[PDB]
């Protein structure tokens, strides 16, 4: 054992809550934005991959796994 | 209510309130047994329709619910909607309200959800028949009363809105989604939408947009043109049609991103062109900023009529109004080609006629001086600039200038700026050149340089029609190899022509602005001038400017001041465009350095403008980041960092400013406040950052055109007396100027208190003094707005030199720049063929009532005021024409526009 | 319960007692060693604990880490 | 309806974004001056009990 440090999480938490409340305020605008954005991605690519736009991710299967690591 | 059988027809209606006997038993049994009885049902359809109409008067939920309960079942349970194919299809007309009675009249959450989907499908199938349109129509124009129909008819309408929106968000679209179950397009619902639109335009104002924006296509808008242009005068007047149209762009103005927003505004322009008033056409054509649209309205009056008529005069007036001069250049030369008269036409288009009208206004306003009498040291320099600031626009103060005593006592950089200030006395005037000439041929090079700046300012009002252009004088000076001379020359050329990109002006500035290898601080003016020239019109995003910025960064980084001015110059250049500016953000970012990142945040504002709400959040995360990183630890570099921080603060403010002008119109109070708080984050996040944000606040307000002007500048001002940098006061006063001596008094007392009270540095004192004189023009001579005034959503091109200067700590060199402050607004006068210089009467209106406008089409009640008054600023801006009782008809509608009135008396 | 006792004087004793018991036992050999460790630091970092508490926390922490973790 | 919305468009966005700003900013006001201001707070506190 060990060493313990972290206090820059206190900063990080503060800017995380900020963006999230801003989106709700923003919503009215964002809804129109989604109209234009999505057709552009379809014809081209997501960014530089032809994946992870087939579904919500690229999988819809189970992800649960049990009895993993040491015992 | 209670059943009373078949005694009379009145009591038949009461009988069917509880249990129908001609819609429930009989019909149900009939459909489920014989199929010869399909012939009896067909006749009984008409009877059934009538019973609905009579009982539409009844509103109670219980006696529609239960009554039509077993009909609602029969759709799938007994009839199955295919036991006689055509016959249930055409009998869907009474059954469709039955479904709606469980949707809207009764609220049962399980059934209200489920039957929404069912309604969408059956609406689509029955609009093939075109009788689903008629079903909507009998409730839209009504026949009877109930609370019920007023909410119910929308439920039918909402089905259409639902699906069309969803096809964009979710790419799959059509009836593949089970949220409507109805196909998005196809010739069965498309014809339904067109017919629906017709009825709802007449009686409502409703589904006509939902369809446009949900289609996302300009095609939707171009269908709209057809129907409205019929309606233009016989159905209702021109005016009523217009309020729908300028609105077409405005409600979704702040929610059409660049490629969409332009494509829609093309269509509104075309609607106006089709209709009677070309006056409405010109306003929208200016908006787009495209050269092509301007030419079409100008051509439409000029070319078809051979005779001079009203038509040539009207063309010249329309193009004259923009004092950018973008319209001025284009419209000239057609007048020459046609050749009815050169002399009247060319002058009238140019800003030469605007010089003449100013003299008439000036006569009323007279001259009152209040300039500082201080002499010696820096106080001499302060006073001599102050004289020009009080006599902005055309003014006569010749004799004071001719007393060369105080002039010669200026020294250093003070000499240059002193000669420049003399030029602003004769701002917007042909005469004045004489005073400048004397100094220019004698003494040290310093006075020579200042003469060229003054020529720039004076030449603003005369540079068209090939009548003493700024180009003519200033070309010789560019040729001369001295840096001070050449730098001053090209600065003045940019100011005078403003937004005009004439061939001679542009092409002089084209090989140059491409040397930055040699280290010259005052070569900021190289790009700065060209940037100013570009605004007011669509931008090529010139390759000359982009190249030299990169080259400068390679060569030097010692002169911090130079690279900071350069960064701003790129961002100002790109103004007047936003579609193309998305591309160039990437191009700049290709080469990456921390120094280059400073340039990027500025250019992000312009690209994203009139769309900024992604931009807003970005310019706030940026602010947070320095500190956030320090946080992590808590648990050459000098130049790069400083450029980084300052750029961001400027960018934040700029984003907000451009956005608030174009957009909707309520929000203007709010955007000023976003600054106060940006400063507040700043008030305990960066100590250095506070210095920049103070200066930015004032130009935030001026650009944004805030409604409140009494409380907020004054309150902020008090805090900032304590805080360093007195240049804060200069930026506040440019907003406060308003209509003079309404707002601007409180500023004179407040700014005068801090200035007179505290002296502890003559350097500090100088900034404070200049600000005070700027604010007031004697007896409401002129007003300054950043906005065009022609559009209140507009933005100028002459006021961009004002906007530039608040990014840097105050400097004597900066004082030379600040003399320029052009941005004049003309006072309207009713014109005649003999060019009458008097307005008869006007209504002036502080606050538009109309909730059928933002801009406010001026009310017809108003408050009446006399002849020959300046077009009032905030709390006076809507202006209606009173001339109708003396029976005079405006040819050029004026809503509080810059534009001069013109009237026809018959 | 004696490390969250109502009286302070019991708390000094209790923390010291734990560390004497669990002097150099790893945290995959007694999970609660780490937890208890963290308590001690949490008291030391706080500046709104009693000076009786603070005194106990630091003494008890050094017993935990005693001898170079070799004793 | 579509005329009402133009007004409703500006009003929502601008003030609700300022609200979200002011909320975050309560913290932020302390951060640039925390040694004039907390220095002053200290001396204020000490004399008045």
């Amino acid at each position: 054992p060990r060493m313990y440090e972290e206090a820059s999480g206190k900063e990080v938490e503060k800017v995380a809550t900020a963006v999230l409340s801003t989106t709700a305020r923003a919503k009215a605008r964002a809804k129109k934005t989604k109209k234009e954005k999505g057709p552009n991605e379809e014809e081209k690519k997501k960014e530089h991959e032809e994946k992870e736009k087939e579904r919500e991710t690229n999988k819809k299967g189970i992800k649960e796994t049990k009895e993993n690591d040491e015992e | 209510m209670v059943d009373e059988s078949d005694k009379k027809q009145q009591t038949i209606d009461e009988q069917s309130q509880i249990s129908p006997e001609k819609q429930t038993p009989n019909k149900k049994d009939k459909k489920k047994e014989e199929e010869e009885q399909l012939s009896e049902e067909d006749a009984k359809l008409k009877t059934d329709l009538e019973l609905l109409v009579e009982r539409l008067k009844e509103d109670d939920s219980s006696l529609y619910e239960a009554s039509l309960n077993a009909l609602k079942e029969s759709i799938k349970n007994s009839t199955s909607s295919m036991t006689a194919v055509p016959k249930p299809l055409k009998f869907l007309r009474p059954t469709y309200p039955d479904l709606c009675s469980i949707y809207d009249k009764w609220t049962d959450p399980n059934l209200k959800s489920s039957l929404a989907d069912v309604l969408s499908i059956l609406a689509m199938t029955y609009s093939e028949n075109g009788k689903h349109d008629s079903l909507r129509y009998r409730l839209l124009s009504d026949v009877s009363d109930f609370e019920g129909w007023g909410h119910e008819y929308i439920r039918h309408l909402a089905l259409e809105i639902g699906e069309v929106y969803n096809d964009q968000v979710e790419k799959d679209a059509e009836d593949e989604t089970s949220s409507d179950g109805s196909k998005s397009d196809g010739s069965a619902a498309t014809s339904g939408f067109e017919f629906s639109k017709e009825d709802t335009l007449r009686l409502c104002l409703d589904i006509v947009p939902y369809f446009l924006k949900h289609n996302g296509e300009e095609d939707a808008v171009d269908l709209l043109l057809e129907i409205e242009s019929i309606d233009k005068l016989p159905q209702f007047v021109d005016e009523n049609t217009f309020q729908r149209v300028c609105q077409y762009m405005v409600a979704c103005v702040p929610l059409l991103p660049p490629p969409e927003d332009v494509a829609f505004l093309k269509t509104a322009y075309s609607i106006y062109l089709s209709q009677n008033e070309l006056t409405d056409a010109i306003a929208l054509a200016v908006r787009l900023g495209e050269e092509d649209m301007i030419r079409s309205v100008f051509d439409a009056t000029s070319d078809p009529v051979m005779h001079k008529q009203l038509a040539y005069i009207l063309a010249a007036q329309k193009t004259s109004f923009e004092y950018e001069g973008v319209q001025d250049i284009i419209g000239n030369g057609k007048l020459s080609e046609h050749f009815l008269y050169l002399a009247k036409e060319l002058n009238l288009t140019g800003p030469k006629v605007p010089e003449d009208i100013y003299k008439s206004h000036l006569d009323n306003s007279k001259s009152v001086f209040s300039s500082a009498g201080l002499d010696s040291a820096q106080q001499n320099l302060a006073s001599s600039f102050v004289n020009g600031f009080l006599n902005l626009g055309y003014c006569n103060d010749k004799l004071i200038v001719d007393n060369d005593n105080w002039v010669y006592k200026t020294k250093g950089d003070g000499m240059t700026s002193a000669v420049a200030s003399i030029g602003s006395i004769y701002q917007w005037n042909l005469d004045g050149l004489q005073q400048l000439d004397k100094y220019l041929y004698v003494d040290e090079p310093e006075v020579k340089a200042g003469a060229l700046l003054g020529i720039g300012i004076s030449a603003s009002g005369v540079h068209d029609g090939e009548v003493e252009p700024a180009l003519l004088l200033l070309q010789d000076y560019v040729t001369n190899p001295d840096t001070k001379i050449s730098s001053a020359a090209i600065l003045g050329l940019g100011i005078a022509f403003a937004g005009s990109k004439n061939d001679e002006v542009l092409g002089l500035l084209l090989p140059i602005a491409a040397s930055t290898d040699l280290p010259i601080e005052t070569a900021a003016m190289a790009s700065l001038a060209l940037a100013h020239v570009f605004v007011g019109t669509c931008n090529g995003d010139i390759t000359t400017s982009i190249m030299d910025n990169f080259l400068e960064r390679t060569a030097i980084e010692l002169k911090t001041d130079w690279v900071r001015f350069l960064a701003l110059a790129l961002g100002i250049l790109y103004m007047g465009q936003g579609e193309q500016v998305d591309d160039v953000l990437e191009t700049i970012s290709a080469i990456e350095h921390p120094m280059t990142s400073a340039i990027e945040v500025l250019v992000g504002s312009c690209a994203y403008t009139g769309t900024g709400d992604v931009l807003l959040i970005q310019d706030l995360l940026h602010r947070l980041t320095p500190k956030n990183v320090k946080g992590e630890e808590d648990a050459e570099i000098k130049s790069e960092e400083k450029k980084g921080k300052s750029s961001d603060k400027d960018a934040t403010t700029d984003g907000k400013n451009d956005d608030e002008e174009e957009e909707k119109e309520a929000g203007i109070v709010d955007e000023l406040a976003y600054a106060v708080l940006g400063i507040a984050l700043i008030a305990l996040g960066e100590d250095i950052g506070k210095e920049m944000s103070l200066r930015h606040f004032g130009h935030l307000m001026h650009y944004g055109n805030e409604h409140i002007r009494r409380m907020v500048p004054l309150a902020m001002g008090i805090v900032s007396v304590s805080d360093p940098q007195m240049k804060v006061f200069d930026t506040l006063t440019r907003f406060s100027h308003d209509a003079d001596l309404e707002v601007s008094m409180n500023s004179i007392f407040a700014m005068g208190l801090c200035g007179a009270g505290t002296n502890n540095a003559r350097l500090a004192q100088l900034l404070r003094q200049l600000a005070s004189y700027y604010s007031r023009e004697q007896d409401a001579l002129f007003i300054t707005r950043l906005a065009q005034g022609l559009l209140h959503l507009g933005k100028g091109t002459m006021t961009m030199d004002v906007f530039n200067d608040a990014h840097v700590l105050n400097k004597v060199t900066l004082a030379s720049i600040l003399t320029t402050a052009v941005g004049l607004v003309s006072p309207s006068f009713m014109l005649k063929h003999h060019q009458l210089f008097y307005m008869l009467n006007a209504g002036i209106r502080p606050k538009f009532i109309l909730a059928l406008n933002d801009e406010g089409e001026p009310i017809k009640v108003n408050v009446r005021v006399g002849q020959a008054v300046e077009t009032v600023g905030q709390a006076g801006r809507p202006k209606k024409i009173t001339g109708w009782i003396t029976q005079s008809t405006p040819v050029l509608l004026n809503h509080g526009e810059r534009a001069e009135l013109e009237t026809d008396e018959y | 319960p004696l490390t969250k006792d109502p009286v302070d004087f019991v708390r000094q004793a209790a923390m010291i007692a734990l560390s004497m018991i669990l002097i150099q036992q790893t945290e995959k050999l007694n999970p609660q060693v780490a937890d208890i460790n963290k308590n001690f630091l949490s008291v030391i970092t706080n500046k709104h604990q009693e000076g009786l508490a603070k005194f106990g926390a630091c003494v008890a922490q050094g017993i935990m880490n005693a001898g170079g973790r070799n004793v | 309806t579509r005329c009402k919305l133009k007004l409703l468009r500006m009003e929502r966005i601008k003030d609700h974004l300022l609200l979200e700003e002011e909320f975050v900013s309560n913290s932020e006001i302390l951060k640039p001056f925390e040694k004039k201001q907390e220095e002053e707070k200290k001396q204020l506190e000490e004399i008045r009990g």
